[PDB]
């Protein structure tokens, strides 16, 4: 999973 | 001009109640109004970059249009546009496009001096290279940019996005414990900051990292905390928390609370589209229902490789081939055994 | 004494074999100046096996010793990363060699920076850290393409660039970079550099799947006599076997089994004891011992911390297997592939 | 399969 927001 | 400007710092900030305003004071004086072209492609550009940070930040969805669909001399806005069509082409997974834009951007950056612009460029290089995985590479880009975030007043919020970006290329990297406290010291800066769709945000992202540390209690609870935020809930985001839920409640077996989720899943889908982890859902829940199971988890897959999410082919093949091995699948257990592999070697080729 | 041994140590970097081991026969007849002798006899093994493939010495000056001057804190460093580096001591490699690059800071011969991002490099190569591996050579090619003298170490310099693009898939390039490198080692007349060359070609034929290109490689390597006489030569055999496997010409692996015992009989090398081993269970016919040999041989791989032969060989493994029909056996080699590409992109030291 | 000599 990649995060969010970056 | 200026009043570009300031607006481009309030989101080189991160800074979205400042660049709304920015945004709705500018809306006049370019009501065929200013007639420079390069000040019209400068509002242009800036138009679409104001949108990515209000998704970005605000998790508020992109439009349908861009500037970009069909446009693609100040040595700036040379800059600015190869940078600002890097970022779009990175959100579309159309990495081999977003490289180029981005070293050509790079190669004009030897000519902008300002400190706060290049740690603004390696950020998002960092971001672009992370979704890769290319973690190392990420860290060098970004551990430059949080050298120059440290060091000025009014960059907390960009230095806590930064720190999420080391966290999961430590996480990449298998340094659980470092990220881990790369989070908690951009968690701090966002409750200092009073931010609390920020600190669920950053829980959210926290969340990826105990799941990958097998730290499934902490990923949940970090979700927890995250969906507790209205704002969160309301947001293009919230699908992803509730796709890491269901997947963590997989993964350790109480699938009891599976359907809890799912059913939430469905009226994020009523409103909001998004066909990624439609497919990503549809994955995990389907694993649930034996035949109809591969096959769902089939189509879902090839969406996947379709869009270029190769991270959640990965991710999914992995679970689906721990999922036909406990059934004693076998066949079906390899052939997402080497989907896993595949995702894996073609995210390293570009 | 001290401009004798700095001139030993430019034809290390040179790659001067010849000259390097007359320096060392010239200076062998209580100081700091034997830390530096020491630390030099040390750099010149491993440059005799880096070019000649001659063996390293059982006793290292590093594995039992204990301020001085920063260029031989510098060596210190950088030698010790280097002899880390081989016995696949990534960690302790990594920080030992972040170390001597900040003593290179205050270092300003840029041959040596050369030298420094030349051995850096091959290290993240040997991780398959590619893009990182690919900016530090891409470095240290640019001084020794500005330099004269240095026609060795830019042949050298292209096979850790060739080596990286079949890494990241790229393989027409990584035949170009191994091609220029060997039109040097032609010019240079040096027939032992053109056959190590071949050899390590071949590896990127065998990732193409360019089989027959990957035997002929193979075959102008070996027919070398110095070649033969070296550490490497197990290296070609096995690569000969492993190819002739998969194209199904097991006729002709007698014969190359023949010389891999000859070679075992001389020196011992058990890694590629076990990698032979592998191959060669592949061809047993009783299924249970079949798969007790290639668990017994990567399981001793990852003993050794040779990430990169389980990646490599389970691939192997799990195909065969697949073939067979075997899917339970293809599958547990499947995920030790995965485990082993995992485990080599994390830095779980540093 | 890892290249020797670098």
């Amino acid at each position: 999973e990649r995060p969010v927001g970056t | 001009a200026n009043i570009l400007n300031d607006w481009y710092i309030a989101i080189k900030q991160q800074d979205a109640e400042s660049a709304e305003r920015y945004f709705e004071e500018v809306k006049p004086l370019f009501d065929e109004m200013e007639e420079d072209q390069e000040v019209l492609m400068y509002y242009s550009l800036l138009e679409e970059r104001h949108k990515m940070l209000l998704y970005q930040v605000k998790g508020e969805e992109l439009p349908p249009h861009s500037y970009f669909n069909e446009n693609h001399t100040d040595h700036m806005i040379e800059y600015y546009f190869f940078l600002f069509e890097a970022l779009y082409e990175s959100h579309k997974r159309n990495f081999e496009k977003a490289i180029t834009l981005f070293k050509i951007a790079e190669k004009k950056l030897k000519d902008i001096p300002d400190c706060i612009e290049r740690a603004e460029f390696y950020s998002k290089v960092a971001s672009m290279y992370m979704m890769l995985r290319q973690s190392l590479i990420s860290l060098n880009y970004i551990n430059d940019s949080i050298q120059i975030y440290r060091e000025n007043e009014g960059y907390k919020r960009k230095l806590a996005t930064s720190l999420m970006i080391v966290g999961q290329n430590y996480t990449d990297l298998g340094l659980y414990e470092k990220a881990e406290e790369s989070f908690l010291e951009a968690i701090r800066i966002s409750r200092v900051l009073h931010d609390s769709l920020f600190t669920a945000l950053i829980h959210h992202n926290l969340s990826i990292t105990y799941s990958a540390a097998n730290r499934s209690q902490d990923c949940i609870n970090a979700l927890k905390k995250a969906i507790r935020n209205k704002e969160w809930r309301d947001s293009v985001y919230y699908i992803n928390s509730l796709y890491m839920f269901l997947k963590e409640l997989y993964k350790i077996g109480d699938v009891n609370k599976m359907p809890y989720y799912y059913k939430k899943t469905k009226e994020y889908f009523k409103r909001k589209e998004n066909k990624v982890y439609e497919a990503k859902i549809n994955i995990i829940y389907g694993l649930l229902q034996q035949r109809k199971s591969i096959e769902t988890c089939r189509g879902g897959i090839s969406y996947l490789y379709e869009v270029n999410d190769l991270d959640s082919v990965f991710d999914l093949s992995l679970v689906i081939s721990e999922h036909c091995e406990k059934h004693g699948l076998y066949k079906e257990a390899l052939e997402f055994s080497k989907h896993a592999i595949l995702a894996e070697e073609k995210m390293r080729h570009l």
